[PDB]
């Protein structure tokens, strides 16, 4: 469930998926880093 | 034609003869009911296809002026009008054509800002709230509350710094005096904080909450830039233009933001801005605010000619309206999302939208109906209070007419309103005058009311008692009769004042001891017909 | 013939409280300077509240007075002033209702 | 006597209690509404008579 | 308070942490819960006093 319009998760273009890989990325490390630290 | 008629009769007739309310019509009128701006307006073209006669007529409106002033302390009130204007104001301004691609703008941005997957950045959230649906928002929102002069506030998060950038914009072509304090207050501050002091090695701030200075204030007198403080300067002094134009107040920009160029002073800034190190804190910060701002930089032209497009709608759509526009603040505010200025200033080009003329007709056409029935639904409430005042009837509580006179502004809920509203505004309706019709139709009751009452016999106009064997008049109509059309000689006494405050102490002595007396008011009466019930004095048995 | 503990006669007629919404309507325009914004206005708005209800206070003032005085009338022994030990509560919520 | 709610509603919108941060909220309106004004009305006067 | 996550969301993009690098900025992270600020604000005044 990403925060991201509907045309830019559907586009087929190379550098939209880039971009969504990236910030899923970025959301797996924030919540790494959140689970640690309630550990 | 000819006529018979009693002379009150003929004096109502004659004065609804010859105070009618038509005007001849013809084409050069109907140019002239346009409003003169649209008309001045090159890019409008107006035809028509009909030559009227001079038989033609037409009624005209009242667009006087609110002689009430819900613009002083009548709060909820008017900000339910403003509200109403509003949303109004919203369905009228036009949606934008031809936006740039969400992708093809999202696609550039992140590549500008080099977005590293593993490192954690505060660049990722400059992506927020890029769609469209919010640059309308934004567009629809920012000039819908200009007309209405209704505030707005700024929700926003102190983190997607691009929003703070594109509050700089915003903070130009948008007056402060138009948001509420509290909100542009933080903002200021977040951006003091967070791109200018930084920028200079100066302080991060210490601002007190109540301080009467905003941030931009007492910043306009501490860096040492001419630029930044030049931008300050009008920030800070921008305000609207009062300006009364063909009858109606007006909230007029600088004429230096109708032409675009803040923007360019606004650029000035943000590059003298992109040409400082940041000292005190480390390169990423630094690496951060500067893109962020290159991409507005890249943006310059776009948001010149936005806010001409802005500043252009704004006065034409003004152009249709009838009531002055007051400027104060409401108790109910607008909430406007920074990341909508985002999207508006990141997604626009090449693509003027102009209020068609059907929306203009439209939105002139709603104003004037509704200003129209202000002004009579004012002198009807006028017209019955004076006449209630000057009728001396004290028993009547005018709330029911206020009522009437707010229940025909179909915009108010009277189920939830007080009523000491009602009687300020019967304080503030009673120093009004009356129209001219209204006015002179009472005055010709008011000479004329006592001869219609000398008239309806079942009721008289008082009764004489004179213990002393009168004389009956010879009137022709009836025969002989126990009438008397003076009153004088004999005091009199009135009924009202008795049947107020029961003093039957007077009326008692005086029929006691049998003393002439006369009693004033509206009394009924029978008609006898029998000289056995003269001889045998019936009528002092009552 | 009995004591009387009588009010002022600026206040059986209402016309000190003209006074006081002219203290109102002042504390009203002014700036609280220390103080915040939406608090600020909040107060200054419910001192509005009370400035508009002038004509009905007013009519509550001398009503209430009105009424003790005839009730004053019917007494017999003398009506005289000490501090009681024991108190009768009066809950300002009640105030703000009755005005 | 006015209707309580319609004094309810404009307290409750002109004071805008909801925008500030404190621990009154409910508390404010509270007492507002008849049976409580008539019970000051008598108390006052019966007070002084007293 | 500011909730606590949010604090560390600020906290991780004022320090800009790489998922693969062992550096000290993780550990500035460590123990920022609520209920441990009560427990200093209560602590220092508590033996202050006593």
């Amino acid at each position: 469930e990403i925060k991201i319009a509907d045309e830019v998760k559907k586009s087929n273009k190379e550098e939209s998926k880039q971009l969504l890989e990236v910030l899923k990325t970025k959301e797996e490390h924030q919540k790494e880093v959140q689970y640690e630290i309630l550990q | 034609y000819p006529s018979i008629l009693h002379p009150i009769d003929h004096a109502f007739n004659e004065y609804f003869l010859q105070h009618q309310l038509v005007e001849p019509l013809n084409n050069d009128i109907i140019f002239n009911y346009i409003p003169e701006r649209i008309r001045n307006d090159v890019n409008y073209i107006l035809n028509m296809d009909r030559n009227l006669p001079s038989t033609a007529r037409y009624i005209r409106p009242n667009l006087l002026q609110d002689r009430l002033n819900l613009h002083d302390n009548f709060e909820s009130l008017w900000d339910t009008i403003t509200t109403s204007n509003y949303i109004l104001a919203r369905s009228v301004v036009p949606d934008l054509k031809e936006l740039v691609s969400t992708e093809a703008q999202i696609q550039k941005m992140s590549q500008d800002l080099q977005l590293e997957a593993l490192t954690i950045q505060s660049e990722t959230q400059f992506l927020t709230g890029i769609n469209s649906q919010a640059a309308n928002d934004c567009f629809k929102t920012l000039i819908a509350a200009m007309l209405s002069q209704r505030t707005m506030s700024l929700d926003f998060v102190t983190t997607n710094y691009m929003s703070l950038i594109s509050g700089m914009w915003l903070l130009t072509v948008v007056p402060n005096d138009m948001f509420i304090r509290e909100s542009l207050v933080a903002c200021q501050l977040a951006i003091i904080n967070t791109i200018i002091y930084p920028a200079f090695g100066m302080q991060r701030m210490h601002y007190r909450n109540g301080d009467p200075q905003t941030p931009f204030q007492i910043a306009e007198q501490q860096i040492q830039n001419f630029q930044v403080a030049n931008w300050l300067h009008f920030v800070n002094n921008n305000q609207f233009r009062q300006v009364v134009i063909d009858g109606v107040l007006n909230q007029v920009l600088n004429d230096n933001i109708r032409n675009g160029h803040v923007v360019n002073q606004l650029m000035e800034a943000l590059m003298q801005l992109s040409r400082q190190q940041f000292p005190t804190m480390p390169v990423d910060y630094k690496r951060s605010i500067q893109r962020g701002i290159l991409l507005l930089s890249n943006r310059l032209g776009q948001l010149v000619d936005l806010t001409r497009l802005l500043a252009y709608n704004y006065e034409t759509l003004m152009a249709c309206i009838t009531m002055n526009m007051q400027h104060v603040q409401t108790l109910t505010t607008e909430k406007l999302q920074l990341t909508s200025v985002t999207s508006l200033c990141m997604l626009i080009g090449n693509a003027t939208v102009i209020p068609s003329p059907q929306t203009l007709f439209h939105y002139y056409n709603v104003n004037v109906n509704f200003h129209s029935n202000y002004n009579e639904r004012i002198n009807d409430a006028v017209a019955i209070i004076t006449a209630a005042n000057r009728l001396n009837l004290y028993q009547k509580k005018m709330k029911s007419i206020v009522e009437d006179f707010l229940k025909r502004l179909q915009i108010f809920d009277i189920s939830r309103v007080p009523d000491d509203q009602m009687y300020r505004l019967r304080d503030r309706l009673r120093l009004l005058p009356v129209e001219i019709r209204r006015l002179d139709i009472f005055n010709l009751i008011l000479m004329n009311m006592e001869q219609i009452e000398r008239a309806s016999d079942k009721i008289a106009q008082g009764v004489i008692i004179a213990y002393r064997d009168m004389q009956l008049e010879r009137d022709e109509m009836y025969g002989y009769v126990n009438i008397a059309r003076n009153l004088d000689g004999f005091q009199q006494i009135n009924l009202e004042e008795l049947m107020r405050t029961g003093d039957y102490a007077q009326i008692t002595n005086m029929l006691l001891n049998n003393q002439p007396v006369a009693l004033v008011g509206a009394l009924p009466f029978i008609t006898d017909s029998s000289v056995i019930s003269l001889v045998a004095k019936l009528d002092a048995t009552v």
